[PDB]
RNA sequence: CGAAAAUUUAACGGAUCUAAAUAAUAUACCGAAACCUUGUCCAUAUGUAACAUUAGUAAUAAUAUUAAUGUUAUUUGAUGGGGUAGCAGAACGUUGAGUGAAUCUUAGAUUUUUUUUUUAUAACUAAAUAUAGAUGAUAACUCAAGUGAGAAUGGU
RNA sequence: GUAUGUCAAAAGGGAAACAGCCCAGAACAAGAGUUAAGGUUCCAAAAUUAUUAUUAAGUGAAAUAAAGAAAGUUUUUAUA
RNA sequence: AUAAGCAGCUCAAGCAAUAAGAAAGCGAGAGCGUACCUUUUGCAUAAUGGGUCACCAAGUUAAUUUUAGAUGCGAGCGAAU
């Protein structure tokens, strides 16, 4: 290819910081919705599914925050910043073992 | 009203005793560092004022002299100073034309802007005596 | 730059560090001697009449 | 506008500063402890501080269009501090548009022909705005190999004590104590 | 609407014709459907028009 | 309780369905705040745009007026003295000084009713050739 | 270390950096025509008041009101604001005509210019130069088009 | 072909330069205003800001060359 | 006359009125900006066209058939006596 899409294979310490704070800000949105409903003795199916199969920023490994799964890579790992709309999309869980 | 601090009650006479004084007035939140006699040209047409109206400015961020500087946390107490301005008139700028155009498109949209500005004149800037307060 | 607003942000100079320490809990007066030449109107105490009460120790000594 | 009304003479005057490439610099050094390990400012870290003075960007009246810079007299450029193996492994290049006329030289070989003063000029030169003031600002960098220079009388003073001298600070504070005896 | 009198009028360069087609260069026949046979041919014309029928002026008692 | 929802990010490149979760909430532009009751139908509407909004639990719902007034900046001035003016709909408002407080607006069909000095007033002022200031004041 | 290509260092942007590299963290600051704030322009609404015009309806010998249109302000502290193909609405300007047997002009009509002001594809102020009483110019409203050109290897 | 978006018809900030990527949808101004992506020694607006480790090769620092070799070095887990 | 600008725009020193008053213009220096149109998925493109300026130069007219709005009459309308 001759068209240059200069995208470094790894993120900088500044992109990682904002990524951590974005993953942490989405945790507060769900915690606020989960606690506000508990006061009324109510639950939403989506909130239950999120709190069940999605971890918090303090429970995620560094490799789950900054990389994703890509079968076309030699080690099945790919920079999370290579995902479309990675900043405003939720990606936290990868296949087991990879 | 909240009593003035004891540290400000002892140094204010020294602040007002010096030759010159300046203040940072805040009109609608925007600061303006002015002195008695300056001419402020606000970037907006103050509604409801005619040339000759006297205004009392009550939001001052800093009122200091050469060496001393009085600073209020959000603002300074109005009882310490007295700043007044007078509306001198309204001024306008020359018409500016902005041409919004794209490459390989003949349509050129024009935008004509000619804004008015209110001009003030700081005719009073004095520090009060708070020996009684 | 393209507009006057951008030119102003690039040519910015922050205020003196003394003003950055904005107070809290109320108002205060701080000693801020500028690094500039004083005018001929800051009469030295040696040229003040013996009657002038404004004569007083250095404001630095009041702090 | 009042802030700018006055005598701007001394704000635009050229000040002659001085710095030694061998004196330890607690601020421009990467080592801060122990105090006996504090090194001088490295080549690039010294050039970044000098380029700021040549531009006058340290003045509250700075303007990129106005040449409000100052002079910087650098001494002891022979003992210029460098880390790693930059002295023998770094290379400087040159080309005069003629294919085959590529001139290369290392830092240790460049310090033998034009001394360490040329190594510091190329560093400061690249840190200045690429415009018509680059040659005037760079020309105000007085770099010398040893302790001698023709500007020992130009260096800024405060009470007869050159800035950076043993007792220049106490000479400054003594002059400001007298300036408070006035209204 | 005076077409072809500038871009800011909204009917300027192409005058509302598109870009280099038959509808811009020439004219398409009104009965043309691109080549597909019309229904009048696929189905045919049904009936006849009576040319001998009288035409009465209808009058109501109302 | 209510959900104070504020659109922190945009959805330009997000799918159309995301755009219509934001329309159901009322978030048209960026940094726009809306109030919705704490209910499942609204909680599930936020789980779809949780990467774009900032949620907060508030006791009551704020009116449109109060929300604007949070960001309003102190005027910083007070008109204490107003010169004579002409209100096109009411009439001539005489000079008023709020420092000693009286905005009286006189309307009529004759110069006298307006409350201004007319030509006749200037003639009687010029005929009083006897009035003289007190010697003590002179 | 493996790691070699033909104009020149040659994919750190460059200077340079032993961190100003790398990895795991924390905070501040900068940062767009985004957002907020204070003003302005425009579009579309909603009510109210006042000004002018046109046409009606009443009063008046000792002015009020109704409707339409234009306009300013104001109420909801109203809402809205990139754009090709393309669709739609509202206007300006040019040429000629009607009102016009009208209006204005040596107390300066008209002068391809210059200048000034006004939200302004336009007109206006003033200046300089020259000198016309109508085969001169002209507001407003309306009518009709040989009516608006940096683009056709266009034509003269 | 399919799903989603952008460009096409979208300027602006970031990616050195950039139709399609990351942010964000330009009615006009003012503001050390508040932020996004991105960044903060100098060119160049903002940290030479703090903490714990690694690297000595300018490796690297905004486009990862491979298998492989080896008393390079650090750490861990066994062990003398 | 030390400099690598689609020549504009943002910031702007200085010069410029013999005189009371009155600063248009030119602009050192700093920064931003790779003409226009056509045609294309996409053009600073080394794709098309133009040496410059002025003038001529392209949805018009008729008949017929329709629509919207306004308006006349109205189970009649129109035309003509
Ligand atoms: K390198
Ligand atoms: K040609
Ligand atoms: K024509
Ligand atoms: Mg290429
Ligand atoms: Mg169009
Ligand atoms: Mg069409
Ligand atoms: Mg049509
Ligand atoms: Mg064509
Ligand atoms: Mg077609
Ligand atoms: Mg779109
Ligand atoms: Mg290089
Ligand atoms: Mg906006
Ligand atoms: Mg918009
Ligand atoms: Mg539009
Ligand atoms: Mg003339
Ligand atoms: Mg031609
Ligand atoms: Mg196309
Ligand atoms: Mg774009
Ligand atoms: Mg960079
Ligand atoms: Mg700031
Ligand atoms: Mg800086
Ligand atoms: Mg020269
Ligand atoms: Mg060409
Ligand atoms: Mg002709
Ligand atoms: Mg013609
Ligand atoms: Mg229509």
């Amino acid at each position: 290819g001759g068209l240059l899409w200069k995208i470094p294979w790894r993120m900088s310490k500044f992109q990682k910081l904002r990524q951590r704070r974005r993953l942490r800000a989405v945790d507060n949105v769900v915690a606020t919705i989960e606690n506000a409903l508990a006061k009324k003795g109510e639950t939403v199916k989506a909130v239950e599914r999120w709190r069940a199969e999605m971890p918090t920023e303090a429970e995620m490994l560094p490799k789950d925050k900054y990389t994703i799964f890509d079968r076309k890579e030699k080690r099945y790992r790919k920079g999370i910043h290579k995902l479309p709309k990675w900043t405003r999309v939720s990606q936290r869980v990868n296949p087991p073992g990879y | 009203q909240p009593p003035i601090s004891q540290q400000v009650k002892e140094l204010l006479p020294v602040l007002a005793a010096q030759p010159g004084h300046y203040t940072t007035i805040h009109i609608h939140g925007k600061p303006y560092l002015v002195t008695e006699g300056d001419t402020v040209k606000l970037p907006f047409k103050m509604p409801g004022v005619a040339p000759g109206d006297v205004l009392r400015l009550n939001r001052a961020s800093v009122i200091g002299s050469r060496d001393l500087t009085l600073q209020g946390a959000p603002y300074v107490d109005e009882r310490l100073f007295e700043c007044r301005a007078i509306v001198m008139g309204t001024e306008s700028e020359p018409m500016r034309v902005m041409i919004k155009k794209k490459r390989r498109c003949r349509k050129k949209k024009h935008v004509f802007s000619k804004h008015k500005y209110t001009v003030l004149r700081i005719n009073q800037l004095k520090i009060n005596d708070v020996s009684s307060l | 730059q393209s507009t006057a607003n951008r030119t102003k942000r690039m040519l910015n100079i922050p205020p003196h560090e003394s003003f950055l320490n904005v107070p809290v809990e109320g108002d205060r007066i701080i000693f801020n001697p500028p690094s500039s030449e004083a005018s001929v109107y800051h009469t030295p105490f040696k040229f003040l009449p013996r009657s002038d009460p404004r004569r007083r120790a250095n404001i630095y000594k009041l702090f | 506008m009042s802030q700018t009304v006055g005598a701007t003479r001394l704000a635009y005057s050229r000040v002659w500063h001085h710095i030694s490439a061998v004196t330890p610099h607690p601020t421009l050094s990467t080592i801060k402890a122990p105090s006996e390990a504090i090194t001088p400012p490295s080549l690039g870290r010294l050039a970044s501080r000098i380029a700021t003075i040549l531009m006058g960007k340290h003045k509250p009246i700075w303007d990129p269009s106005t040449d409000c810079g100052d002079y910087v007299v650098v001494t002891n450029c022979a003992g210029l501090y460098t880390t790693g193996h930059k002295k023998w492994r770094k290379t400087y290049y040159r080309h005069n548009t003629r294919p085959g006329s590529l001139q290369a030289i290392t830092m240790d070989a460049l310090m033998e022909k034009h001394g360490g003063a040329e190594v510091l000029r190329k560093a400061v030169s690249g840190m200045l705005p690429k415009n018509r003031l680059r040659d005037k600002r760079l020309a105000r960098l007085k770099a010398f190999e040893g302790d001698a220079h023709p500007y020992k009388e130009n260096l800024v003073r405060f009470g007869g004590k050159v800035v950076g001298a043993p007792g220049w600070e106490e000479a400054v504070k003594a002059i400001r104590e007298a300036d408070m005896e006035r209204l | 609407i005076r077409k072809g009198r500038g871009p800011s009028s909204g009917y300027g360069k192409t005058a509302g014709r598109g870009t280099k087609g038959q509808k811009a260069h020439g004219h398409v026949k009104p009965w043309f459907q691109g080549g597909q046979t019309p229904l009048i041919v696929s189905h045919g014309r049904k009936g006849f028009v009576n040319q001998f029928a009288a035409d009465m002026s209808e009058l109501n008692l109302e | 309780s209510f959900f104070r929802i504020t659109l922190h990010r945009s959805a330009i490149g997000l799918p159309k369905r995301t755009h219509g979760v934001l329309a159901a909430l009322g978030l048209r532009r960026r940094n726009q705040t809306v109030f919705h009751p704490v209910e499942p139908q609204f909680a599930g509407m936020l789980m779809k745009v949780k990467e774009l909004v900032r949620v907060e639990e508030v006791p009551h719902r704020l009116t449109k007026r109060e929300l604007k007034d949070e960001r309003k900046p102190d005027a910083g001035f007070v008109v204490e003295k107003q010169v004579r003016r002409f209100i096109p709909g009411v009439g001539v408002q005489d000079e008023v000084d709020f420092s000693k407080v009286g905005a009286v607006v006189r309307d009529g069909k004759r110069a006298g009713d307006l409350g201004v000095r007319t030509r006749s007033d200037w003639e009687v002022i010029g005929k009083m050739k006897s009035v003289l200031p007190k010697v003590k004041a002179l």
